[PDB]
């Protein structure tokens, strides 16, 4: 069974799965939690971080790739860099070309069919990372997640990683609620950081530990960590 | 253009080289050594344009150093000139042909005899009692053509030079510098430190 | 700048009576500077001669070109290589390089061992093939050759009778070029055996 | 996508032996038959023309194929891998040959082209060797007539006479009895057809067998006259009626 | 060179001369610049020989691809494909061609791609050294939906006199009909034409 | 090792697997054609089969027109048919186009077989489990019936047969022609020729037709086409008034 | 170089000089410029010398591959269209000029291929320094339905034009007929009218004339 | 996926050693025996033919001498066209270095350039190596005379006197035991065939399973004669020596 | 013995190709979408899983448009789909760029088809996971077409595929039985929307949002569009109706 089928990406199992792209999907499982949530408009990222001794730094998790849009990553670090330059590359060309501010829902197009390439050929490897990317642009609001099967999908929020179920059944209640945060970040962070702290177990979320981010109508994708996180817990 | 001479006497060959490197209006030097040891018993002069000069006489060099190690051997003269004639003939046809003429002077430890090839940047090859680059060839060929002797002593051939030299310092209208003599015989390389005046 | 005429030199080969005869000059120069006396321009693989007159350069890297590939020819096919057959190597390995040419102008000459009949051809720097059955031509005094072949020229001559002829013809013609003579030699060919002898001749 | 088959298809086993060259010499032995023997002044190569139905056209399928107007090839084995070869046989003749010379190759010269061709299947990447064997014979003016046959693995070597495939053996035996170096053509052509009737399980006529030559030249052949040089070709298929007139002389 | 195209109520039909010179002398007399890429659209060549054959040559393979392929193909696209070669290697190519053909929904329908290779669409066309000449004519004398009596005359005055100045064309005058009736072939000759 | 049933490589008994299972594949379909060669055409039919009812009829052909004068008929699966079709056009194109005139049926074909061979030889490639029949009338030939199969071996017919029960209709036909003794139907018009084919595909599968069970196809000088389920019945008619 | 190809009622003749040169100077008094494509399948060229043999022998190469592989004789528009695609290949740069007769299954025919490429059919044609005086005469003889015998002597003639009126042209003719049934006839030399005359004098030169200096014997073996 | 069908050619066994290379030596010691003779003043090759009959023309045969350049030839024992191909390129190899010095190449380099294609198959590539092992007998103006050997690992050594192919043991037992460094061809000869005689695994030692070479550099001349003996010869020689 | 399900192009004992095989139930376990050819045009409707109610309504986009008069739509692994379709537009514009009339639905099919059969040809890609349902209007009519892995394709009345195939291609059935006549766009976008709907309940569990698009001679003009608004909700509701 199984080992016959998932030695790599190319084989197609009796049941018509992938189990190269499926474990894949597990490493994403493996990594720390983070949260995406959208108003009509702001959307907001709010990511665990996670150290590796009391010794060291948080693995940075979330990524700007425009000032209009910006992810967080779950899984594979490597391969969020790799697929962040894409995106970053394609908000550059869709600007120096055509002096347009890339669509989300086309920068999640492109990722899309960036991983699919990984996954139906030889020798490859599909990239190890889920993704949510948020962004404001000529339609308002947006928050995508992306799954390295290649499916990428559009939602008012949700979450990823360990645990992630906590926060995801959260917002799935906490939904009519949030969708009317117009014009107050500050609440629609904490919507974010509440429905993050769901999906703890370890120890509450501190300075060193939360990452958020937010883009908006009136505000460019900034990264907020440490000091300046403080009043959202 | 720059001065090299060469002269094939009965037991050894001595190449006379300018010792003068000027670019425009001014001689940026008087000591230049346009030759390079090819082995122990091959000397090679060279003339031409001005880094292709240094750059295809050093490139030589390297791969003629590299044989004698890899086989623990010295290639005949012969041997390395055609070597030698093979790199310009293929350079000539191509992107930037090296624009260099060099006189090979080599003493055959095998056949224990002196021997002097001209080879000019085209890979034209021949092997000559005596021969020369550039205008020099035409004043010294008859010169040579007239005073020259199979069987003279390495001295006498010095001699000879001398008297070559002192017609192009009459004749030619720059100012070389003077040159640099060499002597290549069954013991190696030796330079004539004494012939400014001798 | 005309690659043909930078160094000098002729080349002419004739046929006769169960023989054939291909002589050249020895000079080697640079325009008006002569720079050898001992330019020989025959070459002979096996039994199959091949004069090259033009580009010293040239020269130089056909013989070797040819020395190469009648060789190898040698050890594969086992016997060596014929003069009609040559030719046709020659040829063929001139318009290899047709837009980018040897400067140039080879002549064959030799007796095919199998036949025993007289054979010589001249072609052009890209390969066109003139075989002819009087003689050949070639050098920086082509004219000057044709107008002694053409002349001094009788069908069937003897061995030593073909080779004043050749001589003469070379001889004089050379002397009407300045960028030829300074020597030369005449090779004459018959089956069992082939001859060499150099010439005395004016030396200026 | 791309041939990422790289690597030899054939290695060495712990035994010495190439596994996939064996084995291409056994397609070789579940071949038909096919034979060549040489004569003083002549070389005959035959086979027999296993019509695959009776529904099928005989004709429009050459076992034996002309080389170069002096050279013929049969052969015993995978037909595909042969009709192939024909062909880069025939280009190489060419390409290495007479557009370098103004003459075509010689037998041994030539076979020695399409052995290499066949050797390279034996250890370039991504290939199985060739499964059939061939019988080339011909003739050049500077080693007369000669009769070659080239295996899977490349090798090659000349014969007096031989057969290969089904009945190779018995055939091959048959043949030594028969053969001297005084025979003449028609007597070999005529040998031919009896150790080729052995192998023959039914039907036995011009229109089962696959029988040519390489003998004197034939200008009624060339198509042009004009040119005392080019005296024709030495290679020629016999006609079904050819073939009969000495079958009836059995 | 000489040649022009007109369409018609019953389709359109392609005239051109017959010369072909290198400079002055005449190499041909009797040549034939009406060329078939389809079975109903043809095409007139002007410019170089070699050029105009070597384009026509590959439009054709191009058409016949298409053909088995996608079926018929249509006038316009026979265009697509000139314009695309002469287009698209304008530094090496001196060709101009008209391109016609008869079509069922479509008629007839003429289409001329100049030296820069942009292509048009017209009622007729004329192109070819001798058609300068012919501008006032042509534009005078050509009224849509003719008949093919008509036409036929327009083209053979319209050529005639191009041959008379223009020293470049000369010889038969050649037509080729394209309507549902099929293709016909059509010739005159220097003593009919030179006195119209 | 083992392996040798997955590439094209020889098995111990000197066999190519993978060549031997293609040949299988073309079976999978289920349809039988034929082709003869009239007095100056060609005849090929082939069976149709629509099973679906939410199928568009005219789009189910094995049956295709690959250059004006040359027609193919496959036994195989539709995906490898078509990528066959597909290149058979492009090499015919290619051979005008390059030579000058139109490729002959029997030179489409080697080059069709030649392509297959390669298949068998290469490892990266699968051979492509169809059967190929090439009809035609060659100007030079005559009417003309060609068939390549995936060993990447072809040959010339009198008449043919290819599918599930081609050994039926080939005993059939091959009794035929040895009554008649000569190598074609003597018959002055195709569309007679078409009765003959259907005639003798009924008279030896056991089976009657209707007009969409049939697929025909002729070839006849300067011209290969495929009829309509009309000219078909006409077919079908002129025969069922004979027998 | 003067070359001419007439059709005739079964077939097509063509013939051209035997003159080659290297500028005024007469290089080959008797060059072949007729060339064998394929049996039945010839070509006259002029131009630059090797590049018609060149491109002939290639093309007659490639041909002959053909014939094999497809069990055909060769077809002329093939020779046609492979030597117009060569030549337009290479910008003029091959300076071919060449009049390709022959007869195949399908007929007689006659055409004409110049170095860019273009291709002409006619039922005569001439090409070469000589084309002019060549074409007066055509021009000047021609009629349909030629016989063997008229179209010979036609093309003939019109090589002699050029023999006389072009410095560009001379020494002898030669013909190859190409007839439908027959085996194509190469005529070699058909006429030959430049016969140089009997020299005044003989300048066989006494033996010892030559001043030879040393002498000596080659090795001509292994 | 690819990979799964390749043997990997070029790797190490937990021993070390190359398991193609190994596994390609074996085919060679199944192959008719060549042996090389170094004497003081020539060199012969001998070789033992496999694959026989009463058919197969011995006259224009040569499946085991190969002559590399005139002054250098070699004795296989190997696959007969895995051969060839090494010796296509050897011959060439030995031009060019005639082409760029105008000098014969030294036997050495020649072999050594040889080699070095064959470890290539070693170590990279991915394909098999040759089934090949070859004795080279050559003259030059360095060493002399020659004798050299190399196999599928690219390895090469010199040598007095050596054999290749099957009984390789044997042979060189025998030859350990009667070779003395101041032999003479006409001896060398002798114990060549003698060697090839007591290690054939056929009935007798005839003319027609035989190949034979010398390379002499005859006194009344001064250049090196390369001669294949020519099967009536060796007929003869092998009279001489008595085995009849 | 076996193992011949491991690699895309072998073909097993009994001529099969297990991959694309396998391909299929990846298609089978996806969700249904269909197409019913109309008198004058083509109309796709496919069932979109609502996995929550995070998922923002009418946003995550299935069918897709191929030049200006194509619709896609396909069941089985999303990106498969996609990746389809970029090709599918790269060779549209391909074929307009050299032949100017936008690509016939025919054409454009096997081109589709040429490209899916090809990744059934080597081991080192694996086939489509996906089963496509296209088509548009052209020069000549209306065209539906379904491709499977494999890469066949054929035309169809109706057409459909996932989960609910079954229950689809009933109701497909019947509308073809009992409208012989054709049917208006108009209907069909109604009768879709009832398939849809229909074809849910093999999946009753989760709720959907349905997505219909055509392309009609007279209602689009001949170009793909999708239906919104009131268009939209008129279907939906005939649906929700003749659900009892
Ligand atoms: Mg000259
Ligand atoms: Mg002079
Ligand atoms: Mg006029
Ligand atoms: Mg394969
Ligand atoms: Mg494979
Ligand atoms: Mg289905």
């Amino acid at each position: 069974f199984r080992n016959n089928y998932d030695g790599d990406t190319v084989t197609f199992s009796p049941t018509g799965r992938l189990f190269q792209v499926e474990y894949a999907l597990e490493a994403i499982k493996q990594g720390s939690v983070t949260v995406g949530l959208r108003s009509n408009t702001h959307a907001v990222l709010v990511a665990l971080k996670r150290n590796a001794d009391e010794l060291s730094s948080y693995q940075k998790k979330i990524i700007k790739c425009d000032e209009h849009m910006g992810l967080s990553l779950a899984g594979l670090a490597p391969d969020a860099r790799v697929l962040s330059n894409y995106l970053r590359q394609q908000c550059n060309y869709s600007s120096l070309v055509f002096n347009r501010k890339l669509a989300v829902e086309r920068a999640g197009h492109l990722l899309c069919d960036k991983a699919q390439k990984n996954t139906q050929s030889y020798g490859g490897r599909p990239y190890g990372v889920g993704l949510l990317i948020i962004g404001y642009d000529k339609s308002g609001a947006h928050l995508l997640e992306f799954q390295p099967s290649g499916n990428v999908t559009e939602l008012y929020g949700t979450a990823i990683g360990a645990r992630s179920q906590g926060a995801k059944t959260y917002l799935e209640r906490t939904l009519d609620t949030f969708i009317k945060i117009d014009g107050n970040p500050d609440e629609l962070i904490k919507a974010g950081v509440e429905a993050i702290s769901q999906s703890l177990r370890d120890e509450s979320l501190t300075v060193d530990n939360l990452s958020i981010a937010i883009v908006g109508k009136d505000t460019p994708f900034t990264i907020y960590d440490g000091e300046a996180v403080a009043k959202y817990i | 253009m720059d001065i090299i001479l060469g002269i094939r006497v009965q037991d050894s060959v001595i190449l006379a080289s300018s010792k003068a490197v000027t670019r425009g209006i001014s001689v940026l030097k008087d000591s230049d050594d346009k030759t390079r040891q090819l082995s122990p018993h091959t000397l090679m002069s060279f003339a031409g344009e001005a880094g292709d000069t240094v750059q295809f006489a050093e490139y030589i060099q390297a791969n003629i150093q590299l044989y004698s190690i890899r086989e623990d051997y010295e290639l005949s003269p012969q041997a390395v000139s055609s070597f030698v004639r093979q790199e310009l003939a293929k350079s000539i046809r191509s992107r930037r042909p090296y624009q260099v003429n060099v006189l090979i002077g080599g003493y055959d430890k095998k056949k224990n005899k002196p021997e002097l090839y001209q080879i000019d940047y085209l890979g034209t090859k021949v092997e000559l009692p005596y021969g020369a680059h550039g205008y020099s060839g035409f004043y010294t060929f008859s010169l040579l053509d007239h005073h020259y002797r199979p069987d003279m002593t390495t001295e006498e051939g010095l001699d000879l030079l001398k008297l070559c030299v002192q017609e192009l310092e009459k004749r030619m209208p720059m100012d070389f510098k003077g040159v640099i003599v060499k002597i290549v015989d069954k013991d190696g390389i030796r330079q004539v430190d004494d012939f400014q005046a001798q | 700048s005309d690659p043909s005429s930078i160094n000098g030199g002729i080349v002419v080969a004739m046929t006769g009576k169960d023989c054939v005869a291909i002589a050249c000059d020895l000079r080697l120069g640079s325009q008006s500077l002569g720079v050898s006396n001992k330019f020989e321009k025959i070459f002979h693989y096996g039994h199959v001669f091949l004069g090259i007159t033009g580009l010293a350069t040239d020269v130089t890297t056909l013989n070797e070109m040819f020395r190469y590939k009648t060789n190898l020819y040698k050890l594969k096919e086992e016997r060596a290589i014929e003069p009609e057959t040559f030719t046709q190597l020659v040829s063929s390995s001139l318009y290899e390089r047709r837009f980018g040419p040897y400067f140039v102008g080879p002549v064959v000459a030799g007796i095919n061992s199998k036949s025993g009949k007289p054979f010589i051809a001249g072609f052009d720097l890209i390969g066109c093939i003139d075989e002819a059955k009087d003689f050949i031509v070639s050098g920086t005094a082509s004219d000057q050759l044709f107008g002694m072949c053409e002349s001094l020229y009788e069908p069937n001559l003897e061995p030593e009778d073909l080779f004043e002829t050749i001589s003469q013809a070379l001889l004089n013609a050379a002397d009407r070029d300045a960028l030829s003579g300074w020597g030369a030699v005449v090779y004459i060919i018959k089956k069992d055996e082939v001859v060499k002898r150099y010439l005395k001749m004016r030396q200026d | 996508m791309t041939d990422r088959y790289s690597f030899s298809l054939t290695t060495f086993s712990p035994s010495g032996k190439l596994g996939q060259i064996d084995y291409a010499l056994t397609a070789v032995k579940q071949g038909v038959t096919s034979l060549g023997i040489k004569a003083t002044n002549g070389v005959v190569i035959a086979t027999e023309k296993k019509s695959s139905s009776p529904l099928a056209m005989s004709e429009t399928l050459s076992k034996v194929s002309l080389l170069t107007p002096d050279i013929g090839a049969v052969y015993s084995g995978m037909g595909p891998d042969y009709r192939v070869l024909v062909d880069k046989s025939r280009k190489v003749a060419h390409t290495s040959y007479k557009r370098i010379y103004g003459e075509y190759p010689p037998t041994k010269l030539l076979v020695s082209e399409v052995a290499k061709i066949m050797q390279e299947a034996t250890q370039s990447g991504g290939v199985r060797p060739f499964g059939v064997s061939l019988l080339i014979a011909g003739h050049d003016e500077f080693n007369g007539f000669s009769l070659y046959q080239v295996d899977p693995s490349g090798s090659y070597f000349p014969w007096k006479a031989t057969a290969i495939g089904k009945g190779s053996v018995a055939a091959k035996t048959f043949l030594e009895k028969r053969w001297n170096d005084e025979l003449e053509l028609e007597d070999a052509i005529h040998i031919a057809l009896l150790t080729l009737k052995e192998s023959v399980e039914g039907e036995f006529n011009g229109d089962t067998i696959e029988l040519a030559i390489i003998g004197d030249e034939n200008p009624d052949l060339l198509g042009y006259t004009g040119i005392p040089t080019d005296k024709g070709p030495r290679f020629r298929k016999l006609t079904s009626q050819e073939i009969n007139d000495r079958l009836e002389a059995l | 060179t000489s040649i022009m195209a007109v369409t018609f109520k019953d389709g359109v039909i392609l005239g051109a001369d017959s010369r072909t010179t290198t400079g002055a002398y005449i190499a041909n007399r009797v040549t034939d610049k009406l060329t078939r890429v389809h079975d109903k659209i043809w095409c007139c060549r002007s410019g170089s020989a070699a050029d105009t054959q070597a384009i026509a040559d590959i439009v054709q393979y191009h058409l016949e691809l298409y053909t088995s392929q996608y079926g018929t193909p249509s006038t316009e696209t026979a265009a697509s494909v000139f314009k695309e070669l002469c287009y698209e290697n304008k530094d090496n190519l001196t060709a101009g061609i008209i391109v016609a053909g008869y079509d069922d929904k479509n008629k007839g329908e003429v289409y001329t791609i100049p030296l820069g290779g942009s292509v048009h669409k017209l009622p007729y066309a004329i192109a070819g050294s001798g058609s300068t000449f012919i501008y006032g004519y042509c534009d005078k004398n050509f009224r849509e939906n003719m008949s093919k009596e008509e036409t036929v005359d327009f083209i053979k005055h319209s050529l005639s006199q191009a041959i008379k100045w223009d020293g470049s064309s000369g010889g038969v005058i050649r037509m080729v009909v394209l309507t549902a009736a099929g293709v016909e072939r059509l010739i005159f000759y220097p003593d009919e034409y030179e006195q119209l | 090792a083992g392996y040798d049933r997955h590439i094209t490589i020889f098995s111990p008994e000197g066999r190519l697997y993978q060549v031997e299972y293609a040949f299988k594949a073309t079976n999978q379909t289920n349809i039988n054609s034929l082709a003869v060669r009239g007095k100056d055409c060609t005849v090929v039919i082939s069976q149709k089969k629509v099973p679906d009812k939410l199928l568009d009829p005219t789009t189910v052909s094995y049956i295709f027109c690959i250059s004006r004068t040359i027609g193919m008929v496959v036994n195989g699966p539709i995906p490898d048919a078509r990528n066959a079709a597909l290149r058979a056009k492009a090499e015919a194109a290619e051979f005008r186009y390059k030579y000058g005139y139109d490729m002959p049926c029997d030179v489409l074909a080697k080059r069709m077989a030649n392509l297959s061979q390669i298949y068998t030889q290469r490892a990266y490639m699968r051979p492509l489990g169809v059967i190929l029949t090439f009809v035609s009338v060659d100007e030079e030939l005559g009417p003309s019936i060609y068939k390549t199969d995936p060993a990447g071996y072809y040959v010339g017919y009198k008449a043919t047969a290819t599918g599930p029960k081609q050994q039926e209709i080939t005993t059939n036909l091959e009794n035929h022609f040895k009554k008649s003794k000569i190598d074609h139907i003597n018959e002055e018009s195709w569309e007679k020729v078409v009765e003959f084919a259907i005639t003798h595909m009924i008279d030896a599968l056991g089976t009657e037709f209707s007009k969409n069970d049939l697929e025909v196809g002729v070839a006849t000088k300067d011209k290969f086409f495929t009829l309509s389920a009309e000219n078909i019945e006409e077919r079908l008619v002129a025969i069922a008034e004979q027998d | 170089t003067t070359i001419v190809g007439v059709k005739f009622n079964n077939g097509v003749v063509i013939a051209a000089d035997t003159r080659s040169t290297q500028g005024p100077i007469v290089a080959d008094k008797n060059c072949a410029k007729l060339h064998r494509i394929s049996p039945k399948i010839w070509c006259a060229g002029a131009g630059t010398a090797a590049d018609t043999e060149a491109v002939t022998q290639l093309i007659g190469s490639n041909i002959e591959l053909h014939s094999l592989y497809t069990s055909r004789e060769p077809r002329v528009v093939s020779a046609l269209q492979m030597l117009k695609q060569h030549l337009f290949k290479y910008q003029g740069h091959i300076g071919a000029y060449l009049i390709v007769a022959g007869v195949d299954p399908t007929g007689s025919h006659l055409f004409s291929i110049h170095a860019h490429g273009s291709t002409d059919v006619g039922y005569y044609l001439s090409l070469g320094s000589g084309s002019l005086a060549a074409m007066a005469v055509l021009e000047s003889h021609w009629k349909q339905d030629l016989t063997k015998e008229e179209a010979i002597k036609l093309a003939s003639d019109a090589i002699q034009a050029g023999i006389w009126n072009d410095l560009g042209s001379g020494s002898n003719v030669d013909v190859c007929v190409m007839e439908i049934g027959k085996d194509a006839e190469y005529l070699r030399n058909y006429l030959t009218p430049n016969v140089r005359e009997e020299k005044q004098k003989s300048y066989k030169f006494p033996r010892g004339t030559t001043a030879v200096l040393k002498e000596s014997i080659v090795n001509i073996c292994d | 996926g690819s990979r799964r069908y390749d043997s990997r050619t070029t790797i190490f066994s937990p021993e070390g050693r190359l398991y193609q290379v190994e596994y390609a030596l074996e085919s060679i010691s199944h192959a008719g025996t060549a042996i090389g003779i170094m004497a003081s003043d020539g060199i012969v090759l001998a070789a033992e033919r496999k694959v026989t009959s009463t058919l197969l023309e011995q006259d224009t045969s040569t499946e085991k001498l190969y002559k590399l350049n005139d002054k250098i030839a070699v004795a296989v024992a190997g696959l007969t066209a895995d051969a060839e191909i090494l010796i296509n390129t050897a011959r060439i190899h030995a031009q060019n270095y005639l082409k760029t010095y105008n000098e014969d190449i030294p036997v050495e380099i020649l072999v050594r350039r040889l080699s070095d294609i064959k470890q290539g198959y070693t170590q990279h590539g991915g394909l098999r190596p040759f089934g090949v092992s070859f004795i080279y007998a050559g003259y030059d103006d360095r060493y002399g005379y020659q004798l050299y050997t190399s196999n599928p690992s690219g390895n090469y050594t010199g040598w007095k006197a050596i054999s290749v192919g099957a009984n390789t043991s044997a042979a060189q037992t025998l030859l350990q035991m009667d070779y003395k460094d101041d032999m003479k061809v006409d001896d060398a000869i002798e114990l060549a065939l003698k060697t090839l005689s007591k290690t054939t695994d056929s009935s007798a030692l005839t003319y027609d399973r035989l190949e034979f070479a010398t390379i002499r550099k005859g006194a009344n001349d001064g250049e090196v004669y390369q001669k294949i003996f020519k099967p009536q010869e060796i007929k003869d020689i092998l009279v001489k020596t008595g085995i009849t | 013995g076996t193992g011949y399900d491991l690699s895309n192009s072998v073909f097993s004992p009994d001529g099969r190709n297990f991959q694309v095989e396998y391909a299929v139930k990846a298609v089978e376990n996806g969700t249904t979408s269909i197409g019913i050819k109309c008198n004058d045009g083509v109309v796709f409707a496919v069932e979109k899983l609502i996995t929550s109610k995070l998922l923002v309504p009418q946003k995550n986009v299935k069918i897709q448009v191929v030049d200006r008069h194509i619709g896609c739509v396909y069941s089985g692994l999303i990106p498969d789909g996609r990746h389809l379709v970029n090709r599918g537009r790269e060779e549209a514009a391909s074929f307009k760029k050299l032949y100017k009339t936008p690509i016939p639905i025919p054409a454009f099919a096997d081109r589709l088809g040429q490209y899916v059969q090809a990744h059934t040809l080597y081991n080192s890609v694996r086939p489509f996971g996906v089963s496509t349902i296209f088509g548009g209007v052209d020069k000549n009519g209306a065209h539906l077409y379904m491709l499977e892995p494999s890469g066949s394709y054929w035309g169809y009345k109706g057409a459909a595929t996932g989960k609910g195939r079954q229950s689809a291609k009933a109701e497909l059935e019947k509308l073809v039985d009992h409208h012989p006549e054709g049917l208006s766009a108009r209907e069909a976008v109604k009768q879709a929307a009832k398939i849809i709907y229909l074809a849910h309940e093999d999946n009753k569990e989760k709720d959907f949002e349905l997505e219909i698009s055509w392309c009609s001679l007279s209602e689009t003009n001949g170009l793909h569009k999708f239906v919104k608004g009131d268009l939209l909700q008129e279907a939906i509701d005939f649906a929700q109706k003749e659900i009892n």
